[PDB]
């Protein structure tokens, strides 16, 4: 009769072929990864050419469906998704010209190799070379030579290429009914078809903005903090009220603050929170570990794992006979098919990491039963969030007393305390401004507003303002500096960290309230508390078939975002800051820079 | 429609045989009859054979 079993039909076929064919290329994908040979490669390439010919080909026979007006939230969804084909909206021609441009940046900046000045026969790429000078070497000359070779052999070779890949993208985002790729991107987060609930594709921004201009006064602080501890570290090359410089932050670009820690500890003769000796001596291996965080799992309200992930899973290292690249992995492969690839260690890294792998899984198996394209979480930061508040609950050093992992005369006290709250905000909240300042420039440059010749013109008057840092050394247009970073040249986006960031802070309140929990937010554990399991898993079951905030609002009560959990858990933080920076300037100054005096 | 099968499938998914069996109690001539099993054949005794 009409297009509703039409559709429907259409969708249950689309299904039954998709099931299959994803397992297909997910089996492929494990065996090229955990067996590094060419004939995995070709298998694995077949696999994902024969899924997006299929994509192409299910696309192509929903386009006759008309949109009409059909609300029963599976298929008009599934729809949507099907329809934004993207790079095959345009001509032939400009697909194999962004196609070309892509690969353009992709192999530009794989093998973005700087050779140094004495030996031009002696190069190195951004691994392990750039990494372990940037997380070892701490002299400042050798940092910032490495962070100008970084920013000068590669931008020059991107600057338009990245300016045609803008184009491109506008291109395609306007043709598919967005005023730019940013609002592209946005779409995942829209909101529509239901009453009370919409959410507006400005109200991203509007309550990033918010948010944002909550947390400042926390970066304001930890970054003075910082500046304070470095210019006792490094008298002549930090000014008092001055921006810190771009290669004296704990990484390259910005993203992660991680390495300032062993030079910002506030008490580091007290020990530090490790406990591979521990593991080391009761002869603990990979699959105690595992074994171990399924128990924690079933603790807080979690069904057991099935036998066919112990019997096709891997969780340790498998050697050289058969390469694996170690980066840990989940994969759902289809028709109940649940795996993971670990090279495990004794550490306590393997032991968060495989927290997040597995809970992970559980979080991919909570919406086993909805259909092939609803297999996805509400919006692109939900399994991190899930990740992240299993591997923050699992940290807490109570959750190991319990286990027996420490000795139980540990003795936490504010010093231990703050320290770990320190690290928390130089690896968790000291990613959020940079995050924010580069989805910023982002959205910008892909609006139109910022001219080329003034793209940096803007990005580095920006840097002295909202992450507080003066480049070191002036660039010309001709250098790209802000795409250079791995998110922007391998097409992806960059704002999951900053929604998953907030998703877990507020999903982790939530399950301590839940859980009855009393005193300080970081000394919280979900062991033994069924309630907040369930509480949390009525959110997983529900993936992306309904609204993200409805999913939201089922776990924390809050229909917006909001960081009163971050004020919560950093109020200890918040407090040794300002008690700290009495006698120091706050804030930074637009105007120093080292490069002028 | 094709209806195979794998040993990779879980439970419920696995082949299973099944058999049916139609009776009728309805009154009529017997034809399958039970043996009741048996007993050991006792002698000289009084008992209920
Ligand atoms: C690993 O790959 C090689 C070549 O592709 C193949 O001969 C071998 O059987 C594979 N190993 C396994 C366990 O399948
Ligand atoms: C939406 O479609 C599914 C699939 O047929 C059906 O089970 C469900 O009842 C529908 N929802 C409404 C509100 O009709
Ligand atoms: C999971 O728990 C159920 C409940 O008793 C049990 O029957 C099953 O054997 C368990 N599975 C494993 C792999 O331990
Ligand atoms: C949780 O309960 C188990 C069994 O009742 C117990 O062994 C464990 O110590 C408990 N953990 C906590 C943190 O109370
Ligand atoms: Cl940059
Ligand atoms: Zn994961």
């Amino acid at each position: 009769s009409t297009i509703e079993e039409q559709a429907k039909t259409f969708l249950d076929k689309f299904n039954h072929e998709a099931e299959d064919l994803f397992y297909q290329s997910s089996l492929a994908s494990w065996n090229y990864n955990t067996n590094i040979t060419e004939e995995n490669v070709q298998n694995m390439n077949n696999a994902g050419d024969k899924w997006s010919a299929f994509l192409k080909e299910q696309s192509t026979l929903a386009q006759m469906y008309p949109l009409q007006e059909i609300q029963n939230l599976t298929v008009k969804l599934q729809l949507q998704a099907l329809q934004q084909n993207g790079s095959s909206v345009l001509s032939e021609d400009k697909s194999k010209r962004l196609n070309t441009i892509l690969n353009t940046m992709s192999t530009i900046y794989s093998t973005g190799k700087v050779c140094n000045p004495d030996n031009p026969q002696e190069c190195l790429l951004l691994e392990p070379g750039l990494n372990e000078i940037m997380a070892n070497s701490l002299d400042y000359n050798e940092r910032l030579w490495a962070w100008e070779s970084w920013r000068s052999e590669v931008g020059k070779q991107l600057r338009p290429l990245y300016e045609e890949y803008v184009v491109l993208k506008n291109e395609m985002a306007r043709a598919n009914h967005y005023e730019d790729y940013g609002d592209y991107w946005r779409g995942d987060y829209e909101v529509n078809g239901v009453d009370g609930y919409d959410y507006s594709r400005g109200q991203l921004i509007e309550d990033v903005e918010h948010t944002f201009e909550e947390i400042k006064p926390l970066y304001e602080h930890l970054h003075a903090y910082v500046r304070a501890k470095l210019m006792n570290a490094y008298p002549s090359y930090i000014s008092p009220i001055g921006c810190l410089p771009a290669h004296l932050l704990g990484d390259m670009w910005g993203r992660f603050w991680t390495n300032l820690y062993s030079l910002t500890v506030p008490f580091g003769q007290k020990p530090n929170i490790d406990v591979t000796d521990a593991m080391v001596d009761q002869a603990w291996d990979a699959q105690r570990i595992f074994k171990e965080a399924e128990k924690f799992f079933v603790s807080v309200g979690l069904p057991n794992m099935t036998q066919g992930f112990w019997e096709n899973s891997m969780l340790t290292d498998p050697g050289n006979v058969q390469k694996a690249v170690c980066h840990p992995t989940a994969w759902d492969l289809g028709k109940g098919d649940f795996r993971i690839l670990m090279c495990t260690k004794v550490t306590m890294d393997d032991f968060l990491t495989a927290h997040h792998e597995m809970g992970h899984i559980q979080y991919d198996m909570a919406y086993a039963a909805q259909p092939f394209l609803l297999r996805n979480g509400a919006n692109e930061g939900f399994h991190e969030a899930v990740g992240e508040i299993m591997s923050l609950s699992a940290a807490t050093p109570k959750h190991l007393k319990s286990i027996g992992l420490l000795s139980p005369d540990f003795q936490e006290d504010n010093e231990t305390e703050i320290n770990f709250l320190l690290k928390q905000a130089l690896t968790i909240v000291g990613t959020l401004p940079f995050t924010y300042m580069l989805e910023k420039w982002r959205w910008m440059v892909f609006k139109g507003e910022i001219p080329k010749d003034q793209w940096m013109k803007k990005w580095w008057e920006m840097k002295r303002e909202i992450v507080g840092v003066v480049e070191p050394v002036p660039h010309d247009e001709t250098y790209c500096d802000p795409a250079s970073l791995f998110h922007v040249s391998n097409d992806y986006s960059f704002i999951r960290y900053y929604t998953r960031t907030l998703y877990q802070f507020q999903f982790q309140e939530a399950l301590c309230q839940a859980a009855k929990h009393e005193g300080p937010l970081h000394k919280c554990d979900i062991s033994n508390s069924t309630e907040a399991g369930q509480k949390l898993f009525n959110m997983l079951r529900l993936g992306k078939s309904e609204p993200w905030t409805l999913a939201l609002e089922n776990v924390v009560g809050a229909k917006n975002m909001n960081v009163r959990p971050l004020l919560n858990y950093f109020e200890p933080l918040f407090t040794w800051l300002k008690d700290q920076n009495k006698n120091s300037f706050v804030g930074w100054s637009t105007d120093w820079s080292p490069y002028a005096d | 429609q094709s209806y195979g099968f794998r040993p990779t499938y879980g439970v419920g998914h696995q082949p299973y045989r099944v058999v049916v069996l139609s009776f009728e109690l309805l009154h009529a001539p017997a034809t399958v009859c039970g043996p009741k099993k048996s007993t050991n054949l006792v002698k000289n005794k009084c008992v209920n054979f």
